[PDB]
């Protein structure tokens, strides 16, 4: 007997302050009894487990499901300490010539449990009517369906084949799921050898044993994509249905190019319900039309090779929506993807741009631990009058112009400094809250005023219609004076759009400008100009 | 040679926190790190049957191409009892400070066996291929709170020659940092240090005395446009939230009536009066400004432009415990969050000579683009606290 190298135990603890479990053991019939006697005999044959006695006041319901023994341990990984924990992306892995697969499947039971903690594994199978005492049984190795048996399983596995990892850098090995999965760039000759080679590496622990099918992708040794996707085609639309559809989609976007999930997801919004028809805009029935239209034909990604340029290109979709791809030659893709905004209340270009890179950015590093180049829609005037005038510090790795539009851009600048020869317009508003009637207006240096009544306002509100109504009325270049911290803190922040569309047809007021001065003064303090008496009442 | 016995804070669990993804450098390199720490029985690899985990990662200090291993201990730290120094308010006023790293000493002494499951950590893999490295501290661990507490016996014992020899120098022990102000001239400073850095052996430098607290100030002109006045009276109006007699109303009267911005007013003799007095008020300190160390300082910073940030650390809202600036060129200007990022270290460094703890940050910076860059540029073993205001303040024109 050639001595094998003893799989060394995970020492594992009950939570603290809990006691192992104890739950009544299920009556059955005389069928399913006889066949657990069966399976846990040649199991204690294996070695697998073993019988105990009625010392161990501990004990884990066992059903029999059609032949398979089912022992239920939800009452185990209860009281059982927490362990220690996100799968690979094929565009992360390398071409391989050739790939070998080995079944590991004998090697699961060859993990030992910790043997102070098998007696919380211990379950019992009633005999014939009831009388006896069913024979008691407790488990030698990790139990399928137990809390830390993955974890173990995969650690202890990962420790076994690291020194043949290592020493073999022209090999590479995974598990899934009772499957060993080698592969090589080497010859045929070579890559038999090496298998062989692990296969004794193995054996010394004592273990004798495409497209492939991967985690919802097919892996080819040349490239890769996504399992096909099917899209649920009902007249009739559910809740659940709707999640399940976005979700594939989403999954089906990390490949296929031009994927759009905003009208879909919009649907969504504060509810929970498994159950209602939901209706759909003329959008969201372009959306999906041009996602099947999209899926019609299949694309495939290729794998990373570290030896060449990596490199991310980001194009505007419109309405929140951006999408990029992620290559290290042209037209061949490693990766895509895409960027939808967060929920706001107003925002620009600009903002959803940089968000859109430190996602890629982030994303890049996990998948290839290193950050791509990256080819932008925006001209390097825009981003450094940006990021100079811009009152938060913001940051873009390094990137080149690429023309394809839209372009980005900034759609208004407003000015430093106060403009010689333009009017001056103090503006202001005010609403009585109770009866939520306001006024908003302004009074200019050359006599010119207003003041319009609205019904159904606010402060702010009326303080963004003064400003709104200074813009509509004056010429190319204007200054304005407000006393308004809520707007000079929403034109501040230099919206493109706006879910108010108050805000927006300020933006497009800005946008007709050509100069505009925007002053701030306290209010209530007597300063000239400013007007809370015209506005008040 | 013995440890001391060591536990958490009532009422709470070891820390599990997320590592965050790591460049193929840093990876290499703190696996370069890990394997020398390893042999050395500094760290020992560990198993699944820990539950733990504290982030990591690498930086590069200044002079020096070597990587360093970081650990971000923020949470394990808070969640650490403490109460194991009175703050030396003299450092502050030294003509000179030099920080020195004492980190490696940590390494000499062995952590509670109890304890050490707490520290553990995870070098990660590029794309979830292999789980990651998995280590946890024997030795007393750098970053860790209970680190410079613990060894504080034994730097007490170390130091003792040196102070004595001559009392006029200032030792002070934040983490791994070794803060010593001095008097003396900056050659005969330097081999001092070289003295003590010997000394030290055989078991960046700084002008405290060159910074006081800003004053605000009110420009001078001889002709005031109706613009100039109107942000003159908004400065005005804020400070009067600082100082008790402020006086805008003649000023305010200068504008009565509507005009143009550009124009310009002449100022009476009421208001030139006035902004004298409201001058005069300017340059007497706060008013009952005190630190209260049971509290947490603030530091709010915002970026003026052109290289330029000012800053402010507080306790209550409109007393000021300290006021600043910075223009300094380091290789920063094509990019603002290693300005942003220079910025944080300087003000806590300051805050770590003065009171003896970090603050509490609020960055002008969205949380994504932050997080995504700060690890980059990031030369020190400390890591402070922030958070993120989206929201421009109008605060940020009165600070120029
Ligand atoms: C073998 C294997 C099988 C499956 C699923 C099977 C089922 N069911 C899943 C994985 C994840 C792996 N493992 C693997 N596969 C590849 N390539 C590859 C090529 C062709 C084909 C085909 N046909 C399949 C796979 N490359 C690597 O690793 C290289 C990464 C090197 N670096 C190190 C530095 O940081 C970055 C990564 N690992
Ligand atoms: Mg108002």
């Amino acid at each position: 007997m050639v001595p094998i190298s003893p799989i060394e135990t995970v020492p594992v603890k009950l939570k603290p302050g809990m006691d192992g479990p104890k739950v009544k053991q299920w009556p059955l019939t005389e069928e399913k009894i006889k066949a657990l006697v069966e399976i846990c005999t040649e199991m204690e044959k294996e070695g697998k487990i073993s019988k105990i006695g009625p010392e161990n006041p501990y004990n884990t319901p066992v059903f029999a499901i059609k032949w398979r023994k089912l022992v239920d341990f939800r009452e185990l990984n209860k009281r059982t300490q927490d362990f220690w924990e996100g799968i690979p992306h094929p565009a992360g892995l390398k071409k391989n010539k050739s790939v070998t697969v080995l079944d590991v499947g004998d090697a699961y039971f060859s993990v030992p449990l910790d043997e102070d903690f098998r007696k919380y594994t211990a379950f019992t199978i009633p005999s014939i009517n009831n009388e006896t005492p069913g024979i008691r049984y407790q488990y030698n190795v990790l139990p399928q369906g137990w809390k830390g048996s993955p974890a173990i399983f995969q650690s202890s596995m990962t420790k076994i084949l690291e020194p043949f990892a290592a020493q073999n850098p022209d090999i590479v090995i995974c598990q899934y799921m009772d499957d060993l999965y080698v592969g090589s760039d080497l010859e045929i000759g070579q890559h038999r050898t090496k298998i062989e080679e692990l296969r004794q590496h193995l054996l010394r622990w004592g273990l004798t044993t495409p497209p492939f099918l991967w985690m919802g992708y097919e892996l080819h040794p040349d490239k890769w994509t996504v399992q096909p996707i099917v899209l649920p085609e009902k007249d009739s639309w559910t809740v659940n249905d709707i999640q399940k559809l976005v979700g594939k989609l989403n999954w089906a976007s990390q490949i296929y190019p031009g994927i759009k999930v905003r009208q879909l997801s919009k649907l969504l919004r504060g509810t929970k319900a498994l159950t209602e028809v939901i209706p759909l805009t003329e959008e969201a029935e372009l959306e999906l039309a041009e996602n099947r239209e999209i899926l019609k034909e299949p694309v495939h990604g290729v794998y990373y090779d570290p030896s060449k340029d990596l490199i991310a290109e980001i194009q505007k979709q419109g309405q929140g929506q951006w999408t990029y791809q992620i290559y290290q030659e042209p037209f061949k893709n490693l990766k895509t993807g895409k960027y939808a905004r967060m929920r706001g209340a107003h925002t620009n270009d600009v903002k959803q741009l940089t968000e859109a890179v430190q996602k890629i950015t982030t994303e890049s590093i996990v998948i290839w631990g290193k950050t791509p180049k990256f080819k932008l829609p925006i001209q390097k005037e825009t981003w450094e009058t940006w990021w100079t005038e811009y009152w938060q510090a913001t940051w873009i790795p390094e990137w080149e112009f690429v023309n394809t539009p839209p372009l980005v851009k900034l759609w208004y600048q407003l000015e430093k400094e106060p403009i010689v020869g333009a009017e001056t317009f103090y503006v202001d508003g005010a609403a009585n809250r109770e009866t939520k009637l306001g006024k908003a207006g302004y009074v200019t240096n050359k006599g010119r005023q207003k003041v319009v009544p609205l019904t159904n306002t606010t402060n702010q509100k009326t303080e963004l219609q003064a400003i709104y109504l200074a813009l509509q009325d004056s010429g190319l270049e204007v200054n304005i004076v407000t006393d308004s911290q809520y707007a000079l803190g929403i034109i501040q922040a230099q919206p493109d759009k706006s879910e108010s569309e108050l805000v927006n047809q300020i933006i497009e007021q800005l946008i007709k400008k050509e100069k505009v001065y925007l002053a701030w003064v306290p209010a209530h303090k007597g300063i000239g100009g400013n007007e809370q008496v015209d506005k008040l009442v | 040679i013995e440890t001391v016995p060591v536990k958490l804070k009532p009422g709470m669990d070891g820390p599990k926190v997320k590592q965050w993804p790591l460049t193929e450098e840093k990876i290499k390199a703190l696996v370069e790190i890990c394997t020398e720490m390893e042999k050395e029985g500094k760290i020992s690899k560990i198993g699944p049957e820990n539950p733990y985990n504290t982030p990591v990662f690498a930086i590069k200090k200044k002079d020096s191409t070597k990587w360093r291993k970081l650990v971000d201990f923020r949470e394990l730290n808070k969640r650490t009892q403490d109460f194991w120094i009175p703050h030396p308010a003299g450092l502050k006023k030294k003509k000179s400070v030099t920080v020195l790293d004492v980190g490696d000493a940590y390494f000499s002494v062995p952590l509670d066996e109890d304890f050490r499951k707490y520290t553990a950590f995870t070098i990660p893999s590029i794309n979830n291929e292999t789980p990651g490295i998995r280590y946890q501290y024997n030795v007393l661990p750098q970053g860790w709170k209970g680190s410079p507490a613990i060894f504080q016996s034994s730097m007490t014992k170390i130091l003792e020659p040196f102070k004595k020899q001559n009392p006029d120098i200032v030792i002070y022990q934040y983490m791994d940092d070794l803060y010593v102000g001095s008097d003396l001239e900056i050659g005969q400073h330097r081999t001092k240090i070289e003295e003590l850095r010997q000394h030290l052996l055989r078991w960046y430098e700084l002008h405290p005395d060159k910074w006081t607290v800003q004053p605000i100030v009110l420009p001078e002109k001889d002709s005031w446009t109706v613009n100039d006045i109107q942000k003159l009276v908004g400065k005005l109006n804020w400070a009067s939230q600082i100082y008790p007699g402020i006086k805008v109303r003649q000023l305010s009267k200068l504008l009565r009536g509507t005009k143009a911005l550009t124009e310009v007013i002449p100022l009476t003799e009421e208001a030139e009066l006035e902004l004298a007095e409201n001058r005069e008020i300017l340059k007497e300190p706060v008013h009952g400004v005190y630190y209260d160390p049971s509290k947490d300082l603030i530091a709010e910073i915002q970026k003026q432009g052109q290289g330029q940030w000012t800053y402010q650390i507080y306790q209550e809202p409109f007393k000021n415990l300290k006021t600043g600036k910075y223009a300094r060129m380091r290789g920063a200007h094509t990019n603002d969050v290693k300005q942003l990022t220079e910025a944080v270290q300087k003000i806590t460094t300051e805050s770590i000579v003065i009171w003896g703890k970090t603050p509490k940050f609020k960055l002008p910076i969205q949380k994504e683009t932050w997080e995504t860059w700060w690890t980059e540029y990031w030369q020190a073993t400390w890591i402070p606290e922030w958070e993120f205001v989206n929201t421009p303040p109008l605060v940020k024109l009165w600070y120029q």
